[PDB]
RNA sequence: GACUCAACACGGGGAAACUCACUAGUUUAAGACAUUGGAUGGUGAUGCAUGGCCGUUUUUAGUUCGUGAAUGAUUUGUCUGGUUAAUUCCGAUAACGAACGAGAUCUUAACCUGCUAAUUAGCGGCGAGUACACUGUACUUGCUGCUUCUUAGAGGAACAUUGUGUGUCUAACACAAGGAAGUUUAAGGCAACAACAGGUCUGUGAUGUCCUUAGAUGAACUAGGCUGCACGCGUGCUACACUGAUAUAUAUAACGAGUAAAAUAUGCUUGCAUACUUUUCCUCCGCCGAAAGGCGUAGGUAAUCUUUAUCAAUAUAUAUCGUGAUGGGGAUAGAUUAUUGCAAUUAUUAAUCUUGAACGAGGAAUGCCUAGUAAGCAUGAUUCAUCAGAUUGUGCUGACUACGUCCCUGCCCUUUGUACACA
């Protein structure tokens, strides 16, 4: 399934702005990046706040190489 | 009281109107057993069993059939049935025993509730076939 | 007492009447309005009835018909649309140009989306034809405009 | 096998509570010993339908066909002659050519209609301009419902 | 034969003075013309005679004319 | 009052131009009305020459129509909806009364 | 010259004034071969 | 080819091999002996 | 015209009168402009003069730029390796950073928003009940509580979601579950870089050049051919039967699409001229005739009328037969009645009867096939005055399986060898 750079560098280019506001959980990760970003393709983004999500899930247990 | 349900699959539909009454359960003027298959009267009369007589004794439902293939249409007959059963449970006879219903409905079969989504995909460019190519030769 | 689909088939046939009469006589002017000169015009209509991209191609088919040089003419008309504000422009020429040899010259700039709804959407579309001593010159004319949004750009601040 | 146990709670009130095959053979046997309409003798060297191209070979085909167009006038409240035949379509294998669809013969039921008019199972009104059967007809078929019901029942 | 009588020359003539914008139409079977009492078979020859003479112009269509009168064809042609 | 289109943004702003007239106007106005849609296919094949792969596209042109009813002067609301109407939409008028 | 309104010599297109290939759907009387490139300013979009 | 007659389990196949005859006239010796394929009485 | 994929049910090419580029013929100037000179038109040639369009390489994954770096054509980036819907990413990296193509994006179907309401629809109530249950039922005629149900006006819902695992613990995929939606949820459309000397100047008053024009290569009219056959080759339809051939009854849909002509009377002597409605679609009805079809009408320029509270079939069950080229099979011809067409002859189409061919499942060989999909069964639209055995769409019966690979074949990349570069 994977993802375009185009998310790779929209999942940089976010949480390093609002990461206080995004959580654990998937759908409020979902509902913080609808109105973090302005992209109105609502099935890409859902996939790209997917992508938020289990880019979080990666934090405090290692290196991530990035925010 | 009176509620009414519906019940969609393939292309065939199917309405559920479940009323107080003595038992009149009547597929529009023909009965549940005038339908001629057999095989598809135990799909009909499947419901019935695993809910109880004494319960449809109660109710008067009115069953409208039109249009459609003879197993879509038995198929969203039981779609209209059990959600206009499910429907009448939640509003007026009984609650609590609309939890086990629904508990042993989902246990035994699933396509009992909600229908499929199996449909005719429209045929392509290229053969015949929906999916098929016309021979060719060399 | 016509029926609304053949109605609208009337209408539509009307307007592609409407269209390619606009395309032959609105030469020495763009785009300045519809009527729904101009009496005259409003008088053969009930008679007979009884940035722009088309501007910059008809600009350059006007260059290229002149006999001035194919290259300068391209590249003046393509200042001219970067001037005008669009991120690119693409201009094809086919035909003889100067041979017997059937060629063209391709003229790369800008965004330059090819494919998908949303390119259709927001690039339009000018093509038309020339003659000359030899034949005709097929010219087309893609200038996107400037992007609602596109969705590939992604930017938060 | 013809016997199926039923759950729910029955009406018998009229014809649409019984099996339409049987109910269409009994009521041909009785039309068939009332001799109420003729055979008719006219219709015995003509199949029943163009698609059908040959014989009924049941010699029963047209006391079927009256036992039928009154059933089917039941069900639905207004048709006609063109639905009957819509309704009775059969296949016309043209040889080679692949099979379609046929109506079949239309003046055998416009004669049935005549009879059933004559014996006044049936009216015409310009209102309601499809085929209704009258009130004594409703009736009639009511009674004879209720009876081969109790019939078929004990 | 069909030999044009002066009588339709002059009244073609003078519609086209009184009217100024005239729709020719490239059919020729067609027995007339909305806007014209008059076969249409008379009317394209002379059209072209007077394109042919420089006197009026035509934008051309398919299956559409469009003639509208020059500002230097109705001296000549008044009579 | 019924209106017909193809553009189905046009119909649902005049739509709620003609709910917004009605609920100002205070009227004996009937629900909205909401046809099924109508999707008009035509069939063509590409390659003007019958060489290559034959292929062929559809064409697919849909209808819009809604009606509406209401219980007023009809020069009103004509004008209303000549003032607010777009010359691609095309509206027909019936009147109601009780 | 016998003109009757009835078969292949009853119409002809209106702008490619060859009257083979007429699709008569809808009563256009448009040729078809024009019909390619007309279909877009006709207004008739192309999606699937 | 085809020998059976007529002049001389009730299943119709196994009567019509069991007698060697067509399986018409094993529906009539089946009505006979009692006295559109149905399941077995 | 077109000749391997990439021609041969293709040129929307299902050709009875021009039609139609052909043939046997006959006519017209309809050759504009200033006897005479002199021009348009052309289904005439040239797609190896073109444009546009399209079919291929090619529905894949490749192509390019700025800077930098390594006499030159050039190389790098654009890659050892892991994943994949794909240079799709991770990652080591003289590369770094970018653009196209991919991607993404939308209609259909799919659940919800007891959102949004009722015209041309549904759920309801009662005014009367047609006969029966018993202390409403099938069906009508009239008005209106309401709009999940017939439908869409928008929005959301689905994102490997969660957890047990595979992974250089990064990029990934599996199992189970909530869930209509877990191979992007599936079918579609856009198709880059560039090319073929691929097809079309017979689609155009788009098109250069060459050619014809009064005994026309312009146009019009009669008839014929494209349908003829010693034969060969492609796409299809019907069958070779008993899960079959035949009749009878039940349960059945969607996309659909639908309105410059008849007749009458007058004058002349059936035809011409003249005036009145519209006869110029599908059609329900009542009959005429098995039928074809016709007669006078309901409806509708259209969810109202065809018609859709319903248009099909494979089924379903009982009955004739009972696997014997037979009753299967329907080639062939004969006898005919009706419509379409001023014209059915080369019997258009067609209800009926008669006629009764091969055919016992098909050698070398070959095509399509992964779920409402194979296969089988039907049906709407296209061209139609008439005619699908063609194409496209719609629906039904819902299968046997894989769940991966390069052994065949066809492409992609890397390395290598070339005396090939029209490769």
């Amino acid at each position: 399934r994977v993802r375009t750079k185009t998310i790779k560098r929209a999942a940089r280019q976010i949480v390093e702005k609002y990461y206080a506001k995004l959580t654990l959980d998937f759908q409020i990760n979902k509902k913080i990046t609808e109105e973090v970003a302005i992209i109105p393709s609502k099935r890409m983004k859902n996939k790209v706040a997917g992508f938020v999500t289990h880019l979080m899930k990666r934090i405090q247990k290692g290196p991530v190489r990035g925010i | 009281k009176r509620v009414q349900t519906f019940g969609k699959k393939k292309t065939a539909v199917a309405v559920a109107t479940v009323t107080n009454g003595k038992g009149l359960i009547k597929l529009n003027g023909k009965n549940l057993d005038l339908v001629e298959p057999y095989i598809l009267k135990t799909k009909v009369y499947e419901p019935l069993w695993l809910i109880g007589s004494g319960k449809l004794k109660n109710l008067d439902i009115r069953i409208r059939v039109k249009g459609g293939g003879q197993t879509s249409q038995i198929y969203a007959i039981r779609q209209a049935i059990g959600k206009g059963i499910i429907s009448y449970y939640q509003k007026y006879v009984d609650e609590s025993t609309k939890k086990e219903l629904k508990d042993v409905l989902l246990r035994y079969d699933r396509s009992l509730l909600v229908g499929d989504t199996r449909r005719c995909e429209p045929k392509k460019f290229g053969g015949k076939g929906a999916r098929a190519r016309y021979q060719k030769s060399y | 007492p016509i029926s609304k689909k053949r109605k609208f088939i009337n209408d539509g046939v009307f307007q592609a009447e409407l269209n390619e009469f606009l395309a032959r006589i609105l030469a020495e002017d763009g785009y300045s309005g519809v009527e729904v000169r101009i009496r005259e015009l409003t008088s053969l209509v009930q008679k007979r009835f009884f940035l722009c991209a088309m501007a910059q191609a008809e600009s350059l088919r006007y260059k290229l018909l002149k006999g001035l040089a194919v290259r300068r003419a391209c590249y003046g008309v393509l200042r001219h649309i970067m001037e005008s504000g669009a991120k690119g422009c693409e201009v094809i020429v086919s035909g003889k140009l100067r041979a017997q040899r059937a060629k063209s010259m391709k003229f790369r700039d800008g965004y330059l989306i090819s494919t998908g709804e949303p390119s259709k959407r927001f690039v339009n579309t000018a093509t038309r034809s020339a003659q000359l001593k030899q034949g005709v010159l097929g010219i087309k004319v893609k200038i996107m405009l400037p992007t609602s949004i596109l969705p590939d750009n992604i930017s938060v601040l | 096998r013809l016997l199926e146990p039923v759950p729910f709670v029955k009406t018998n009130n009229c014809i649409k509570d019984v099996d339409a095959d049987l109910f269409i053979r009994s009521y041909a046997t009785h039309l068939k010993l009332h001799n109420k309409i003729t055979y008719p003798k006219w219709c015995t060297f003509v199949k029943t339908g163009k698609g059908r191209k040959l014989a009924p070979l049941n010699e029963d085909w047209y006391f079927i066909r009256a036992s039928s167009i009154l059933r089917r006038l039941y069900l639905h409240p207004d048709i006609g002659v063109g639905f009957l035949r819509r309704q009775f379509s059969s296949k016309q294998r043209r040889g080679v050519a692949p099979n379609h669809t046929s109506l079949a013969s239309g003046k055998i039921l416009r004669s049935i209609l005549q009879q059933l008019e004559n014996l006044g199972y049936v009216e015409q009104n310009p209102k309601k301009k499809g085929r209704r059967l009258t009130t004594k007809g409703e009736n009639a078929i009511n009674n004879f419902a209720r009876y081969i019901n109790k019939k078929v029942y004990n | 034969y069909s030999y044009i009588p002066k009588q339709n020359k002059k009244l073609i003539y003078e519609y086209l003075f009184k009217e100024g914008v005239i729709v020719v139409e490239k059919d020729a079977k067609i027995p007339r013309h909305p806007h014209l009492n008059v076969p249409n078979l008379h009317i394209m020859m002379t059209l072209k005679s007077l394109k042919s003479r420089n006197y009026v112009e035509e934008k051309y269509n398919w299956k559409h004319q469009y003639f509208i009168l020059n500002n230097e064809g109705i001296e000549y042609l008044r009579e | 009052i019924a209106l017909t289109s193809k553009n189905l943004r046009a119909i649902e702003k005049v739509c709620s131009d003609i709910m917004k007239g009605a609920k100002e106007k205070n009227l004996n106005v009937s629900g909205p009305v909401r046809l099924p849609v109508k999707t008009l296919r035509i069939t063509t094949r590409k390659s003007p020459c019958g060489e290559g792969t034959n292929t062929w596209d559809r064409f697919e042109l849909r209808i819009y129509k809604r009606l509406i009813d209401l219980y007023s002067q009809c020069e009103v609301v004509t004008q209303m909806t000549s003032i607010n109407i777009d010359p691609v939409v095309e509206v027909e008028v019936i009147i109601t009364d009780s | 010259v016998h003109p009757k309104k009835y078969g292949q010599g009853s119409r002809q297109c209106r702008v490619c004034s060859n009257k083979h290939a007429i699709i008569r759907k809808y009563n256009i009387n448009i040729c078809r071969q024009c019909f390619r490139e007309r279909a877009d300013i006709i207004g008739f979009k192309k999606y699937r | 080819k085809l020998n059976h007659a007529v002049f001389i389990v009730i299943t119709p196949s196994a009567i019509a091999e069991k007698y060697k005859v067509n399986l018409s006239v094993a529906r009539a010796v089946i009505n006979h002996l009692a006295d559109s394929q149905k399941l077995y009485t």
